[PDB]
């Protein structure tokens, strides 16, 4: 369900259960189904992680150990 | 005697290029891999090589370590 769009390209938006309207998924159950799909849907619209935030879930993992 | 030193630190720098992302360009990670280390993102990434990862600098004239390998 989306709400508030607007020209800069900027909405909100909550999951609900399949057919029940009553039943919203948390918030941080979601953050973490986005987290293990985000390369996924980056590569669907041609953006990279910095032109597609969702404010509240920031990336985290990655050394960079370069030589042996 | 010191302008044998400026390019003895001139060398260093030149051992550390012939690679393509220097070492000079980004922060490193700390120890949990979440946040830069502190003292590489209140000040600048290369201003961290220089005072950390070349000199490891201190704090006076006063306190002084070690013989500091890499650069002997
Ligand atoms: C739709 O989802 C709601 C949850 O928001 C379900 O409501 C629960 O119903 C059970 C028994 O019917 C109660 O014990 C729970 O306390 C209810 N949840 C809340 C948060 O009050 C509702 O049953 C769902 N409807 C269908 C058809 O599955
Ligand atoms: C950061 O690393 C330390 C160990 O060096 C660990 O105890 C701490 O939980 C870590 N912080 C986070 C947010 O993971
Ligand atoms: C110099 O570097 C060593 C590790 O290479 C470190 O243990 C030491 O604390 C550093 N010196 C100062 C003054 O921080």
């Amino acid at each position: 369900r989306v709400a508030n769009l607007k020209p800069r390209i900027s909405f909100n938006f909550f999951v609900t259960a399949p057919k029940n309207v009553s039943d919203i998924i948390p918030r941080t159950e979601v953050e973490k189904a986005i987290r293990m799909s985000r390369s996924r849907i980056n590569d669907a619209f041609r953006l990279n992680d910095n032109s597609l935030e969702f404010l509240g879930i920031q990336p985290t993992l990655g050394p960079p150990n370069q030589p042996p | 005697l010191y302008y044998n030193t400026i390019i003895s630190w001139i060398m260093w720098y030149l051992f550390n290029s012939f690679q393509e992302p220097l070492p000079w360009s980004d922060c490193p990670l700390n120890e949990n891999q979440t946040g830069y280390v502190d003292e590489c993102a209140r000040s600048s990434p290369v201003d961290y090589f220089w005072y950390r990862e070349t000199l490891n600098i201190s704090t006076s004239i006063s306190d002084s370590g070690s013989i500091q390998w890499w650069m002997l």
